[PDB]
């Protein structure tokens, strides 16, 4: 049973589309210089070389973004098929859905705030 | 033990040998006693 | 459609929103006062929904009965007393306030949610609510490794033991046919089967995290030291009440009314439970350790309490469980109130108290006393009706090793009234040499010690309470 | 002697076997997470096995 | 006996094959770079397993948390604590791995053993294409609370994870 | 394709992930595992909602609810252990046994 009706397109493309960067990457080692192993593989910080130790000073700079992405990335979810119901249902579910946006806007404001 | 440091000085008497051939004693004795009186 | 069941849960969630905005415009508000004024409120309004009208369900996924009034109001109160604990000892702390209560009124939200539920996904969702509350509050001071070690290890062991509880509830729904309701769902499946016991059992494995039962501990004891303190005092609560409550409303309502092997299991636990909590909590030197094990034989004796369905087992779970949310509370309340002042440490370091601060002692003393089963004092009327249910059905190995361990539990319970009281002025610690010696902690402890002082005697008026909430559970 | 011993030590005896009992148990909690991974569903699987 | 029902199963077990080869090399793999990328892997895969069985909807919103948010999460959290990986050898390194082996593979079994026993019910209807009205529906017929209560789950635990990473 | 080997490959994934959740040497790739049982909780709840209770899907919505409280407690995890990095300085697990 499989009642989609819409797929047997979605396979054979994603093969496909799998198969153009496998493919055309496959078409330039058939023609190319080999490989020159001594220095250019070396790594690139500005014609000098590197320094030494390298490490990164890490920070939350580019976490706390993807923590509150990813609650917000959750809450979407929950509202496409709202809007495609929204035919359906009509009212008493618009008031029942402004609540769960409100207190997502509250989570907003605080995030905000910080 | 050693608080029982009077008149009450035998030597031989706090050894666990002596304890265990005195409690067997009792012991019996109370357990023949309790079968006299049962039968 | 019909919230009126809902309004209490949606109170305390306006008051959520609340705590949050004044605490976002102003940094330095008074949200430790009306938090207790909305937890009274909801308390309030749960009696005109007590017994006026009859039970009734929201749409199948939430039904509120006596016994859902039951354990939301106590986890209300428990709460309420742990916020009027934390107020000046997370403050004492440089961390906030605002989002402190506003996650211990979201794991109270959950918990209140969890008690008059019989649906699989809001079971979860509520479960999940409480979970993640607990884990947060576990690490909220990430000044110490050892906080944020508990948090860590209390979320990871959680989430497992909740994966395996989804899991199983995932069985449940596939067995018979649809069904994630709780009622329909012990209706179309009504017969032994291995699948059934393999559901049951990871159930059994998801409840017994939350309700502390042994081998599932292992998180309390590490918890309860490196937790923040007035955070364990409503988690053993009210963690244990949600456990419980959601253990009646699913093995017995939902799951099934007919593979009563569970009883066994439960047997077992509680064996366990009795024999390790009560003897290794014999040797500690913590408070907030021992506290954990102890908490451990308590959740022992009324998992005996509720192994003999009579409409008295449940009961007695019922009233002990809301006589040990007293005890326990004035316990923590006393232990907050020392280790504020200069102590910060452990049992040795009580010595010597009685002539500093007399009332400490009184309140401590009797907690610590009605814990292991005192005269006229609650927690002795709770194990005696306990020990009458349990007998009553038949039960007779658990009665016995229940008494017999709480003859062990005294022991550990009377070694810290040898510090308080008999310790002479030449055996006080440093930590009491130099004690000095607020005002919502202080009126706490009173209507904790008072209440478990006075709720022995005065017991029919909650004993007709508890008997009136338990004619619901299928038996 | 019999009764400061062979009476008195026996019942002693009870409160030193409740007693290295909890000093001996204790080493069960071990502080890993893992021990309790193991002693959680292999807590149980054997309450399946005189189950069915 | 049939060319549609042919690429179904041989799609069903290529991406099983997929996820269990992926899940075994999130596990045993040392290195937890490339276990974090077989594990969008084995996210992925199931989120083309899901469109055989008629589900649509969740497949595209695994496909846009999991890998698209949770994956990407553990990657910045991953090189937040990375130090070379020197951790020297435990004695029990293999013992533990045994125990739990033997216990897995119990349950297995066991599980194994109730999915092959047990009748269940396979309720011959062909299903429903609209997967994504129906949950609409469901949000504000049935499963209204959980929607409700989810909602302060997330608000608490955007408090939380901001007020436990913060630095200070 | 048939209900009997999803359900055995989402048993399989739970097996795997218990695996994953003893062996592990480090404190994030726990949280891996753990997404990995839940993965196969939702594969047997899209299973028995296609062939069981079709005509209104009720195990899809749940699944939904479980890849939403997965990804939130999941946050909330590394959110934890970006913490114990701080003053541990290590997520190697077996350094955390405070405890004799």
């Amino acid at each position: 049973v499989f009642v989609l009706s819409g797929y047997e397109y979605f396979l054979g493309f994603l093969i496909i589309c799998s198969l153009v960067p496998v493919l055309a990457l496959a078409a330039s080692a058939l023609l190319r210089p080999k490989s020159g192993r001594m220095i250019r593989l070396t790594t690139y910080e500005s014609g000098m070389e590197p320094i030494g130790g390298a490490w990164i000073q890490f920070n939350v700079r580019y976490y706390m973004f993807a923590l509150v992405f990813v609650i917000f990335d959750v809450e979407t979810v929950f509202l496409y098929p709202w809007a495609v119901a929204f035919h359906q249902l009509g009212l008493l579910a618009f008031i029942e859905a402004l609540i769960f946006i409100a207190i997502l806007v509250v989570a907003l404001v605080y995030a905000w705030r910080k | 033990a050693t608080d029982f440091r009077a008149i009450m000085k035998f030597d031989g008497a706090d050894s666990p040998a002596m304890i265990a051939i005195s409690a067997v004693l009792i012991l019996g004795f109370i357990a023949g006693l309790i079968w006299w009186a049962l039968h | 459609g019909t919230i009126l069941p809902e309004t209490i849960l949606i109170v305390t969630l306006l008051v959520v929103l609340l705590a949050d905005l004044i605490q976002g415009r102003q940094a330095d508000r008074w949200t430790p006062y009306f938090a207790i004024v909305g937890l009274g409120g909801a308390i309030a309004t749960m009696i005109p929904l007590w017994t006026q009208p009859a039970t009734i369900s929201f749409f199948g996924s939430f039904i509120s009965d006596h016994l859902s009034l039951f354990f939301r109001g106590l986890i209300a109160l428990s709460a309420l007393g742990t916020i009027l604990m934390s107020i000046r000892y997370v403050e004492q702390t440089g961390s906030s306030l605002g989002e402190f209560m506003t996650i211990l009124l979201t794991a109270t939200v959950g918990g209140m949610f969890i008690a008059g539920a019989q649906e699989l996904v809001f079971i979860f969702v509520a479960l999940e609510t409480l979970s993640i509350a607990s884990y947060l509050l576990t690490g909220y001071t990430k000044r110490d490794s050892r906080s944020n070690e508990a948090a860590l290890k209390y979320l990871l062991i959680g989430a497992a033991s909740s994966a395996i509880f989804l899991y199983g509830s995932s069985l449940l729904y596939g067995l018979s046919g649809g069904h994630t309701q709780l009622p329909a769902i012990a209706q179309a499946l009504s017969s032994e089967s291995l699948g059934l016991v393999v559901a049951l059992v990871f159930v059994i494995a998801g409840i017994s995290f939350k309700i502390s039962a042994v081998p599932f501990h292992q998180w309390t004891p590490d918890v309860y030291e490196g937790a923040p303190t007035p955070v364990v005092a409503f988690l053993s609560v009210g963690s244990k009440a949600a456990g419980f409550a959601l253990a009646i409303r699913f093995l017995t309502l939902a799951f099934p009314s007919v593979t009563d092997q569970w009883q066994l299991i439960f047997t077992v636990l509680a064996i366990l439970s009795m024999i390790l909590g009560n003897v290794v909590a014999l040797a500690q030197t913590s408070m907030k350790r021992m506290l954990a094990y102890s908490s451990i034989g308590q959740a022992g004796f009324v998992m005996i309490g509720f192994v003999v369905g009579t409409e008295a087992g449940y009961a007695s779970m019922l009233f002990y469980l809301l006589v040990y949310l007293f005890m326990n509370l004035g316990a923590f309340t006393c232990v907050i109130l020392f280790s504020l002042r200069t102590g910060t440490d452990q049992i040795s370091e009580y010595a010597g108290l009685y002539q500093k601060d007399p009332l400490l002692t009184l309140g401590l003393s009797l907690c610590l006393l009605s814990l292991g089963g005192i005269p006229p004092l609650a927690g002795f009327f709770g194990k005696i009706y306990l020990f009458w249910a349990g007998w009553q059905a038949g039960a007779y190995g658990l009665v016995l090793l229940g008494l017999l361990t709480s003859v062990i539990s005294i022991y550990y319970y009377i070694r810290v009234v040898k510090m308080m009281v008999v310790k002479e002025p030449q055996e006080m610690s440093e930590a009491v040499r130099n004690y000095p010696e607020l005002r919502p902690l202080q009126v706490g402890l009173v209507m904790t010690v008072i209440a478990t002082s006075l709720a022995g005697i005065l017991a029919n008026p909650l004993f007709n309470l508890v008997n009136t909430a338990v004619w619901d559970v299928p038996q | 002697e019999v009764d400061y011993n062979v009476v008195d030590g026996v019942v002693n005896l009870t409160g030193f076997v409740t007693m290295v009992t909890g000093e001996g148990l204790k080493y069960l909690q071990n502080g890993r997470a893992q021990f309790y991974a193991l002693i959680v569903l292999l807590a149980v699987l054997g309450f399946v096995i005189f189950s069915v | 006996m049939d060319l549609a029902t042919l690429t179904q199963t041989i799609t069903f077990f290529a991406l099983a094959a997929a996820v269990i080869i992926a899940a075994l090399g999130v596990v045993l793999l040392d290195n937890v770079v490339y276990s974090a990328f077989l594990l969008g892997g084995v996210f992925l895969s199931i989120a083309g397993l899901y469109i055989l069985m008629n589900a649509d909807f969740v497949s595209a919103a695994q496909i846009l948390i999991y890998v698209g948010a949770v994956n990407v999460l553990i990657l910045f959290a991953i090189m937040l604590v990375n130090k070379r990986e020197t951790y020297t050898p435990v004695p029990g390194r293999w013992l533990r791995q045994g125990g739990a082996a033997v216990v897995s593979l119990g349950v297995f079994a066991l599980l194994t053993k109730m999915i092959l026993q047990t009748p269940w019910q396979l309720s011959s209807v062909p299903p429903t294409p609209d997967s994504i009205t129906t949950i609409g529906q469901h949000f504000f017929s049935d499963f209204l609370l959980p929607f409700e209560l989810a909602s302060v789950l997330l608000l608490m635990a955007l408090i939380g994870a901001v007020v436990l990473a913060r630095r200070e | 394709m048939q209900l009997t080997y999803v359900l055995i490959l989402a048993a399989l994934l739970f097996c795997i992930g218990i695996y994953g959740l003893v062996t592990s040497r480090n404190a994030v790739r726990v949280l891996m595992s753990i997404e990995l049982l839940l993965n196969a909780v939702n594969l047997n709840l899209i299973g028995f909602a296609n062939y069981l209770d079709g005509q209104q899907i009720k195990g899809q919505v749940f699944a939904v609810f479980v890849i939403t409280v997965a990804a939130a407690e999941a946050a909330v995890g590394l959110a934890i252990i970006l913490a114990i990095y701080r003053n541990r300085d290590t997520v190697d697990m077996e350094k955390f046994n405070l405890l004799k």
